[PDB]
């Protein structure tokens, strides 16, 4: 279903708000691995 | 120096070249020779102080 | 003493192996080429059975061939013996030109003790025969193994077929939701992106090889086998590879203590090649079989048959539960070798050199 | 555009390697969105309370 | 027209790409192809590499 | 004078670097270091963590 | 795209970066932190038709 930030009415209806504000990433590069985000768009 | 501005790695051999399938050892024969990096390009190789 | 011998070829056939390509993927089990030649051998006489003995290891002054072969069934009879918890299916054969009358007493002797089953092939418009081969092979095993033969001749003689599959579960199976993108490190500046499945708190056998610069942990199965992982510093696989000798392997499993390491990373790669053993063979002692003087009369009594194509391929699984899936820290980030032995006995199952998981 | 599905993907299968999946013209629910809505601060109903 | 010399240059060695010698035969224009550097790779074991 | 800001630049971070505020003291200007990014490793067995 | 224009390669970590040897897994302390790359910095990285 659906998952990542969304805003709605009730769980059922919702919209998607991905991939989010561009003030934050949704995918990157930690030390020793590679972190994908919820709100992520590929 | 710098970082150097390195060109965008692809999941079989190498992006935007046209090389042979058969020729690499690589598993990516479905893209036939022309492949996109895994990587989207994204520029801000050369850092600078704050 | 059988299977310190197959250990010996399996060494000797691997570092052929390496020889042939310095930094490819390497995998092929040693049990199968194992069997594939003594069931080669069963057809052979005058001294093309002791050239193929002179391969492997064997002192025929003590061992005779039908001891030999007796050891081998015994093997494979313990093998389909095993329970569902781990399998191992090896299905190797032989196809006979079918110009020629094959022995129907070889034929049953290989059904009732090698269990291969071989027929007269139409190796007549080799295009035809490549199919035929090759549908051949994918009803016997699952679906694991597909297109075995790259090619074939044109009035190619005999062709020899080796496959084989692992089915086990590892006894720290890992975690799928823990399996992380991360980097695998071809060399000092070169990576590629592959997924890599972690564990923690957890305590395995684990030696750090302080004068051979390499590092072993071991990995139990379900059953009664087991894998060696074998983990070289940067720039030190070569050094680890000139002094990779069974006798480093024996003390390898018996300098295997458990310890609590935090946390262990393991590349998710399915290894799958095929590997045609002509010149690998001919460089490993076994060439007079292939030189159209095989005397090989066990196969039909005519010395008319010789070794053309020996083609292997082993496809082995390495994933969170194993194959076909739904403080001290370690990271096989870096090529490293991979050797599946039982904890009872040492055979290799299986063997591999892994350079690049994304290959 | 409602004929026609996004480029772009979302997440299928969660955890540490997210594969992803392509968007089609039925999953409107999911498409990507280029700016996000206002604040809300307590936009409440008299029902709740 | 490769004024620049942007493209490789194929012409001038000796290649059977000529235009007729005579006025009187249509010519066939060449289809333009080159050969560029690359990494020799072996194709298994067999030796065999390919650029 | 770095007219240029192509140095890190350290001051108002709330250090104890300033001159004195009595005109009375001696001013001893603090030695110039910065800060900048790097790649973290862990230090194999003992499992510290180094920049 | 072209050949990236890659700074040469160090015999253990970086060239012309000032570092902690300590902080390293290589044995190569014996500079004290500087290191000059093993491979003479030589340019040429970018090619062109002849």
């Amino acid at each position: 279903a659906l998952t990542g930030l969304s805003t709605g009415t009730s769980q059922n209806t919702r919209i998607s708000l991905r991939p989010g504000p561009v003030s934050q990433p949704y995918h990157h590069w930690d030390t020793d691995k590679y972190v994908t985000g919820i709100n992520a768009i590929s | 120096p710098q970082p150097g501005v390195y060109p965008p790695h692809a999941a079989g051999h190498l992006p935007y070249v046209l090389y042979d399938p058969t020729a690499t050892d690589a598993k990516q024969h479905h893209r036939h020779g022309y492949e996109k990096p895994e990587e989207l390009w994204t520029a801000k190789s050369r850092v600078h102080p704050l | 003493g059988l299977a310190s011998a197959n250990v010996d070829f399996a060494f000797s056939l691997y570092k052929q192996l390496v020889l042939k390509a310095p930094d490819k993927n390497v995998i092929f089990s040693p049990l199968s080429i194992s069997t594939a030649l003594a069931f080669l051998s069963l057809g052979a006489h005058n001294t093309t059975l002791t050239e193929i003995l002179k391969g492997l290891k064997f002192n025929l002054t003590e061992t005779s061939e039908a001891e030999i072969h007796q050891s081998f069934q015994h093997l494979l009879r313990t093998l389909n013996q095993s329970s569902d918890e781990l399998q191992l299916s090896m299905g190797n054969a032989m196809f006979v030109k079918e110009q020629l009358s094959l022995l129907d007493r070889f034929t049953e002797d290989a059904k009732r003790l090698y269990g291969s089953e071989a027929f007269a092939t139409d190796f007549q418009d080799s295009a035809a025969a490549k199919k035929l081969i090759n549908d051949y092979v994918k009803n016997g095993t699952r679906g694991k193994i597909t297109d075995l033969i790259k090619d074939l001749d044109s009035q190619t003689m005999m062709v020899l077929v080796n496959y084989i599959f692992f089915k086990a579960k590892w006894e720290m199976p890992f975690d799928p939701q823990d399996t992380h993108q991360s980097r695998f490190y071809l060399s000092k500046k070169k990576w590629v992106m592959v997924p890599m499945m972690s564990l923690h708190h957890l305590t395995i056998p684990y030696f750090r090889d302080e004068e051979l610069s390499c590092t072993v942990v071991e990995l139990k199965y379900t059953g009664n086998a087991s894998a060696l992982f074998i983990l070289p510093d940067q720039d030190k696989m070569e050094e680890v590879e000139a002094m990779l000798l069974p006798e480093t392997l024996k003390r390898w499993r018996d300098s295997l203590e458990f310890r609590e390491i935090g946390e262990l990373y393991l590349p998710k790669f399915s290894i799958s090649r095929d590997y045609n053993l002509n010149d690998i063979l001919l460089q490993l002692g076994i060439e007079e079989a292939f030189t159209s003087k095989a005397d090989l009369s066990g196969i039909t009594g005519a010395r008319n048959l010789a070794v053309s194509q020996v083609v292997h391929k082993a496809v082995l699984d390495v994933f969170e539960e194993g194959t076909e899936a739904s403080r001290t820290i370690v990271r096989f980030n870096r090529p490293f070798l991979m050797i599946i032995v039982p904890t009872d006995t040492q055979n290799i199952f299986f063997m591999s050199k892994v350079t690049n998981p994304k290959q | 555009n409602p004929l026609y599905g996004s480029r772009l993907g979302v997440p299928d299968t969660l955890g540490g390697d997210p594969k992803f999946r392509s968007l089609t013209h039925e999953d409107h629910a999911i498409q990507p969105q280029n700016f996000m809505p206002g604040p809300l601060v307590n936009s409440v109903s008299t029902k709740e309370g | 027209v490769d004024h620049e010399y942007k493209y490789p240059y194929v012409l001038g060695q000796g290649q059977d790409t000529l235009a007729p010698e005579l006025p009187i035969w249509v010519y066939f224009p060449p289809q333009y192809a080159y050969l560029t550097v690359g990494d020799v790779n072996t194709q298994g074991i067999s030796g065999d590499s390919k650029k």
